């Protein structure tokens, strides 16, 4: 999940 | 001049409803109930993201520090907001997912996952045996964003101490709101923090229960590989209130 909550920090 | 300010505004940060968009108009089978808690777990870990995009103090955390602290704790959120939903909607007499996904005794006995309903379930009980307070929650949830870092720390090592110490601070001021004695204020935060530390138990076996759920729907040594340091102790640092 780490790269799903990354691309949804940096929106 | 009644509530607190902060407390104000992580009610007002507070997510909207989520549902799973599951059909309870058909006979449930264990992949549809699967099937739902996955979709709706994806939407709430959106939702995870982006609260905390609006509480103090966060944003100002190293990048890197925030998706960890996010990858850590998001089961322990999530499974605390099952808990407070269950607790208030139906007197934690049944598991409260979503307004379109309910699970009463009889449909967690015949679901797929019945011991994991039981587990899930001890929280819910906790809240109505302790009477947990809308401000002592939302102190709380913070609290479990903030209670596990890495063996080695934080980038921003100082700064989230000091943000960890400023909820705990918001607690004491929610539970104040009702436990005015010093003794009895004493008691109850010691009651409260005691039962986020029984969390970091708990947390594991639901990763655990995620990991075997997911081997068995595929019948693989790498994926196991990175979910060991979440269902496993000594990799990173649980935050204990009480030694
Ligand atoms: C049958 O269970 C399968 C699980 O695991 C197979 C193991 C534990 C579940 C989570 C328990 C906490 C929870 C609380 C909610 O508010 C609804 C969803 C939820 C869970 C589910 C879940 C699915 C997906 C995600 C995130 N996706 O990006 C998060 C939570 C399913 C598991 C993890």
């Amino acid at each position: 999940l780490e790269d799903i909550i990354r691309k949804a920090l940096m929106g | 001049q009644l509530i607190p300010p902060l407390i104000n505004l992580l009610m007002s940060i507070e997510p909207d409803v989520i549902y799973a968009g599951h059909d309870n108009t058909k006979p449930d089978t264990s992949s549809s109930l699967l099937t739902s808690l996955n979709q709706l777990g994806e939407r709430q870990l959106l939702s995870v993201v982006k609260w905390s995009k609006s509480l103090p103090g966060f944003r100002n955390l190293h990048i890197d520090d925030q998706i960890t602290l996010i990858q850590y704790s998001w089961m322990s959120l999530m499974v605390f907001g099952l808990g407070w939903r269950s607790y208030k909607h139906v007197s934690g007499q049944m598991l409260y997912f979503a307004p379109d996904l309910i699970l009463n005794e009889q449909r967690m006995k015949e679901s797929s996952f019945y011991s994991l309903c039981l587990t899930m379930w001890q929280i819910p009980q906790e809240f109505v045996k302790l009477q947990v307070s809308q401000e002592e929650f939302l102190c709380m949830k913070v609290l479990l964003l903030l209670n596990t870092i890495p063996l080695e720390g934080l980038r921003s090592q100082t700064q989230f101490e000091e943000m960890r110490s400023s909820y705990i601070r918001e607690l004491i001021k929610a539970i104040g709101l009702r436990q005015k004695g010093v003794v009895s204020s004493s008691q109850r935060f010691y009651q409260l923090t005691k039962l986020l530390d029984n969390l970091h138990d708990l947390v594991k076996q639901l990763h655990l229960y995620c990991l075997n759920t997911f081997i068995q729907s595929r019948a693989m040594s790498e994926v196991i590989a990175a979910q060991l340091p979440k269902i496993l102790a000594g990799m990173v640092k649980p935050l204990l209130f009480h030694k």
